Parts: C-alpha cells; sequence; structure tokens
C-alpha cells in the first residue's frame, strides 16, 4: 500500500537537502539552526541565522 | 598531526571578519607544495 526509498553519502544527499530546504509545504516536526554572518557589501556587516529542519 | 586537507579547511573555514597570523613561517605533516598551493 505505500514504496520507500533510501539514500545516504551521495550526489543527489545535499541536492535533496537543499529541495527540502527551500520547499514551502514543510511541516517539519524537528528544527535545527544554522548561524551565518551576512554582508552587507561594505556598508554594514551582521549576523543572522536560518531554522534548518 | 597538522596535515595539507586539514590546513586547506582551516584557511577555508575561518570565521568572518578574522585576520589570519603565521608566526616565524620559517620554522618549516604539512608540504611544501601544499603551503603554496593554499596560500596561492
Amino acid at each position: 500500500i505505500v514504496d520507500l526509498e533510501i539514500q545516504s553519502k551521495d550526489k543527489s544527499y545535499a541536492w535533496f537537502l537543499t529541495w527540502m530546504a527551500k520547499h514551502p509545504q514543510r511541516v517539519s516536526r524537528h528544527l535545527s539552526v544554522r548561524t551565518n554572518y551576512i554582508q552587507h557589501d561594505n556598508g554594514s556587516v551582521s549576523t543572522k541565522f536560518s531554522l534548518v529542519p | 598531526n597538522l596535515t595539507d586537507d586539514r590546513l586547506n579547511h582551516l584557511m577555508n573555514n575561518m570565521p568572518e571578519r578574522s585576520i589570519l597570523l603565521l608566526e616565524d613561517i620559517d620554522a618549516a605533516s604539512v608540504t611544501f607544495s601544499g603551503l603554496l598551493n593554499a596560500l596561492d
């Protein structure tokens, strides 16, 4: 009645992760945090983040 | 314990708004060619 698939450590793995991340219908029940520094060119620099699933 | 791959990763994953410092670069597991390629 249902079908499945596995993949690990592969070219499509990171591609898949990025595709899941951008998608708006994500219902992610578990989250993480990725901190990164945002550079506003030479005008200013500040630190921000993204809640990766 | 330092290695060429470790060196490249360190110089590529430095925190932002930072200055690299190599005190006494004349001291020279790192390789000469690896260092040269890493710098330029």
